[PDB]
RNA sequence: GGGCUUAAGUUAUCCGCCGAAGCUGUGGCAACCUGUGUGGUUGGGUAGGGGAGCGUCGUGUCAGUGGUGAAGCUGCCGGGU
């Protein structure tokens, strides 16, 4: 007699997706990359 | 007849029948509290010394809990992206002075 | 717990008896497990035919709108750039499948727990059949209302020629009809009671039993 | 699931335009310009709620100074006299006494005079 | 043993990390904070190390 | 800056006071530690790391609700960190 509205996930099983670049109260603006440089825009290869 | 009394680290000039905005205290509404007096003036007669102020009792009763104005804090600094929002209400307690008995 | 219990076949009034095997119809109801299985079920049910045109797929926009310098306008590379009205969508939806590869043991166990919860709550009835001879919806509406309430599941299993019961209960709109080989956790949880046909319960037990 | 921004977006704009409902020029009409002034308004209000203590203490001290100098006693000697006499009536009640009950304030002045070190 | 009484009169800001760690070891945490220590040479040493930040008594 | 040597200048010394979001008093909030009756410590903050949430749209389920007026828009009176 659970009924579909009593089904909930275990606590901690569904971590909230972090949404970046959506204000300065979170990972905002630079989006966790800092300022300028290669890493500001793409990446650096692991073999480099 | 009036008394300079203290309550919660803040002083008031009270008289019998006055309503005073006291810092929140644990005593429940309708009960009675004693406000510590720091001065008594009965008209050209000023009781000021500790020994005599010990004998005088300012008695008052609790009316209810009232809230202060809603305060909106927005801490901000330019060119950093920093902001911090906050609010405050600062509940107090109504008091009615019922008597200043020497 | 693995207790096998006994329910009584009805056919409206009374008939023989049927056994709930216990190893299924009496197991734990892992709510998180059931939730995951049901969510995966609905995700598989999703169709996901949604699409947008990127800046490369929007018509036109091949040439630079104007010179890079000298005009006093911002540097633009195409009229279909995402910041333009009528330009491409950057990270809009694309067609995809939402099906999740839930393990067999998880899916089955969830089904067992969902069945077991209302087996312990006494919401499974077994009937020899509904309707006799030719097939109406009035008859079975009665058989089920005599059973209890109107948020129902029916099992008739007989996938090829149980047209009588299937077509009788097909049009109730508060009855969900299934073959025993398609019980599935979503429908079991959604059901407030299950009524098995004798053959339906027998075939489900035969398909899965220890 | 395309989402249109307007219904959610207008809420902060209405809040800020309400908060800026006495400002001059663009500061009370335009959300962006009102937003800049509300930052300054919040900073000023926070700073002034803490400077208010000092402002009112200064006002009380000036009034006490005037009232005691009317009795031939400077503020510093008056406060030292009260401290030595052990009367812990504060700058606020003292200023209210000076404005309202000048006779009680003068009696306190006499108390301070008597409690002076006389040295 | 005379139970030294040490109180902090100046802040630790801009002082040397030596001095700040000495204050922490003495247990002083704010200006005006007071601690009681035994008349032990280590505590006399801490007091003389931060002598410009604290006052001592008996 | 006004003005100041009739110091309101320099200097030695003594007695007071002013003075910060420091300290203390009082009231509220929060993080952490601790034996878990207490209490202790802490809470400026950019890049950035961690944690917990608000609001919008779609949607399963249950409970509903709506021309005796939904959505949206717009006043007033309130509420929350
Ligand atoms: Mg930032
Ligand atoms: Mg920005
Ligand atoms: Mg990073
Ligand atoms: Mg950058
Ligand atoms: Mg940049
Ligand atoms: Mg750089
Ligand atoms: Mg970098
Ligand atoms: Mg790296
Ligand atoms: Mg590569
Ligand atoms: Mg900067
Ligand atoms: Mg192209
Ligand atoms: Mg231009
Ligand atoms: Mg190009
Ligand atoms: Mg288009
Ligand atoms: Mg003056
Ligand atoms: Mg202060
Ligand atoms: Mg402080
Ligand atoms: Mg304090
Ligand atoms: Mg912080
Ligand atoms: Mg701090
Ligand atoms: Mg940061
Ligand atoms: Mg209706
Ligand atoms: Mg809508």
């Amino acid at each position: 007699a659970i009924e579909l509205h009593d089904l909930k996930p275990a606590p901690g099983a569904h971590k909230a997706k972090t949404r970046v670049g959506r204000g300065e109260g979170s990972k905002g603006k630079t989006a966790g990359r800092g300022t300028k440089g290669t890493g500001a825009r793409k990446n650096v290869p692991e073999f480099f | 007849m009036y008394a300079i009394v203290r309550s919660g680290g803040r002083q008031h000039k009270v008289a019998v029948g006055d309503v005073v905005e006291i810092d929140k205290v644990a005593d429940e509404a309708g009960s009675s509290i004693e406000l510590t007096p720091l001065l008594v003036v009965d008209g050209e007669s000023v009781t000021s010394d500790k020994d005599a102020l010990g004998k005088v009792k300012v008695t008052a009763e609790v009316l209810g809990e009232t809230k202060g104005p809603k305060i909106r804090i927005l801490k901000y600094k330019n060119k950093t992206g920093y902001k911090k929002r906050q609010g405050h209400r600062q509940k107090y307690t109504q008091v009615k002075v019922t008597g200043i008995e020497g | 717990e693995t207790k096998t219990i006994d329910v009584l076949d009805v056919k409206g009034k009374k008939a023989g008896s049927a056994e709930l095997p216990g190893d299924l119809f009496d197991v734990n109801t892992n709510i998180p497990l059931i939730h995951q299985v049901v969510v995966a079920q609905l995700a598989a049910a999703r169709q996901g035919t949604h699409a947008t045109k990127t800046r490369g797929q929007v018509s036109g926009g091949g040439k630079k709108p104007w010179r890079q310098k000298g005009t006093g306008r911002a540097r633009q590379g195409s009229t279909r750039a995402p910041q333009w009205v009528g330009g491409g969508t950057v990270h809009g939806p694309q067609p995809r499948s939402y099906a999740q590869r839930t393990p067999k043991k998880m899916v089955g166990a969830a089904l067992r727990g969902a069945l077991s919860d209302m087996a312990r709550d006494n919401r499974i009835f077994v009937v020899t059949s509904l309707v006799d001879g030719d097939k109406p919806s009035t008859k079975q509406a009665k058989a089920v209302l005599s059973g209890l309430a109107e948020l129902r599941k029916v099992l008739v299993v007989l996938d090829r020629s149980d047209e009588i019961d299937w077509l009788s209960v097909r049009n109730l709109s508060e009855v969900h009809v299934l073959a025993a080989d398609q019980l599935n956790t979503y429908d079991v949880v959604n059901a407030r009671t299950i009524v098995f046909s004798q053959a339906g319960l027998d075939a489900f037990v035969g398909a899965r039993s220890a | 699931a395309r989402v249109k921004r307007s219904v959610n977006a207008k809420k902060k704009r209405r809040e800020v335009l309400d908060q800026a409902s006495g400002y001059r020029g663009q500061r009370s009409r335009l959300y962006r310009k009102a937003k800049e002034q509300t930052l300054h308004s919040a900073t000023y209000s926070f700073r002034d709620r803490r400077a208010k203590k000092g402002d009112f203490r200064s006002l009380w001290i000036q009034r006490i100074n005037a009232a005691s100098r009317a009795q031939g006693m400077t503020y510093n000697r008056f406060i030292n006299g009260l401290k030595n006499a052990g009367v812990e009536v504060d700058r606020k009640m003292l200023a209210e006494l000076a404005v309202s009950d000048i006779n009680a304030f003068n009696s306190l002045v006499e108390v301070a005079k008597a409690s002076q070190p006389q040295n | 043993m005379s139970k030294l009484k040490i109180t902090q009169i100046k802040s630790g800001i801009a002082t040397k990390p030596n001095h700040r760690e000495t204050l922490r070891s003495l247990g002083l945490k704010r200006i005006g904070d007071t601690v009681i220590k035994e008349d032990r040479p280590e505590f006399r040493g801490m007091v003389r190390t931060v002598r410009h930040l604290v006052t001592m008594e008996e």
